[PDB]
């Protein structure tokens, strides 16, 4: 499955964790809060996100929602000589 | 009050156990 | 106080330890210190 | 040698191909066309 690294890391940590992320990232990008073009919420939302980022809120939310998720030989491998 | 449109996607938006 | 220390901890290691302890089965917790002492003594080195 | 991924990739694609990139990228950045501060070529170069 080709998906975003964030969802990938989250899933690869969840039980039964029978999935694994392979290789590096195919590119670099980011999630943004959207607003209708010409919206009155455009500027306040931008400043809110800058404030949240500069205050460590986004890092804490990410850490809380992602990181906190977290012999003897048998007859099967010697059956050849018995056959 | 206006609507913040969203989507269901773990771990961004989840319905609480016994929603 | 130890259970309450682990429950309201915000250190990554202690939060990880609390998340494990709260959802461990059978209950890792005990009712008395003697109970935990006998549990470690009779768990044959499988209980910390 | 710690160098930029673009140069690393170009080198690893050419003989004597005895060198190889190890792991992912330590960070993310990009090259830009520079101009002296207060230059009038800044806008046209960006649009170009």
């Amino acid at each position: 499955y080709l998906l975003e690294s964030t969802m990938n890391e989250y899933i690869e940590q969840r039980k039964p964790c029978d999935t694994m992320k392979v290789g590096g990232n195919l590119d670099s990008k980011g999630y943004g809060i959207a607003t209708p073009k010409g919206s009155a919420l455009r500027g306040p939302v931008n400043l809110a996100v800058l404030k949240l980022s500069e205050q460590g809120v986004l890092d804490k939310l990410k850490s809380k929602w992602w990181y906190d998720k977290g012999s003897a030989l048998s007859l099967s491998n010697v059956a050849g000589v018995f056959y | 009050t206006y609507i913040v449109t969203t989507i269901l996607e773990d771990p961004y938006v989840m319905l609480k156990k016994n929603a | 106080s130890t259970k309450e220390f682990f429950r309201r901890s915000k250190i990554a290691v202690f939060e990880k330890m609390w998340t494990y302890m709260k959802s461990a089965e059978p209950s890792v917790f005990v009712r008395t210190t003697e109970e935990g002492m006998i549990r470690v003594r009779k768990s044959k080195g499988k209980y910390a």
